[PDB]
């Protein structure tokens, strides 16, 4: 039932590995659906080609900005931003896929992959998925981000899509 | 101005 999507990560174009995720459509349908129709491209815009502009070691890896790529753009399948469907799932550990935002009800297309337990974001960020396999790719993926978050090299989503 | 913190 639950949708499975993935990202083929590249470090400067040189492929590193794949990372698949499980979207919790059983908890956050609209939130999950958005990310699904964004990883496939079935609306003419998505993650394939975009990068991880903000990677903070021990914290998370952020991406989703396919328009401005500097943490300023990106959009959902319902236009610009969208509401905070709910706050039922928590940032319980590394692998968690949660929505990035600029305050409540501002969910667009940016998201982040947690590389640690980030419970302080609970109630402020909508969790909607989790790395199924490839967290090991996010290990090394995380060595390319400074304390402030600025990467050392270009971490790109070489390819992505839905498998089930 | 999108991003998690802390």
């Amino acid at each position: 039932v639950n949708p499975t999507v993935f990202f083929d990560i590249a470090v400067d174009g040189e492929p590193l590995g794949r990372v698949s995720f499980e979207l919790f459509a059983d908890k956050v349908p609209k939130t999950a659906e958005n990310f699904r129709a964004l990883s496939t491209g079935e609306k003419g815009f998505g993650y394939k080609g975009s990068c991880f502009h903000r990677i903070i070691p021990g914290f998370m890896c952020q991406g989703g900005d396919f328009t401005r790529h500097n943490g300023t753009g990106g959009k959902s399948i319902y236009g610009e931003k969208f509401e905070d469907e709910n706050f039922i799932l928590k940032h319980t550990g590394p692998g968690i896929l949660s929505m990035a935002n600029a305050g409540p009800n501002t969910n667009g297309s940016q998201f982040f992959i947690c590389t640690a337990k980030t419970e302080w974001l609970d109630g402020k960020h909508v969790v909607f998925g989790k790395v199924k396999e490839g967290m090991n790719i996010v290990e090394a993926m995380e060595r390319f981000g400074s304390r402030n978050g600025k990467t050392s090299k270009k971490i790109t989503i070489a390819d992505c899509g839905q498998l089930e | 101005h999108v991003g998690p913190i802390a």
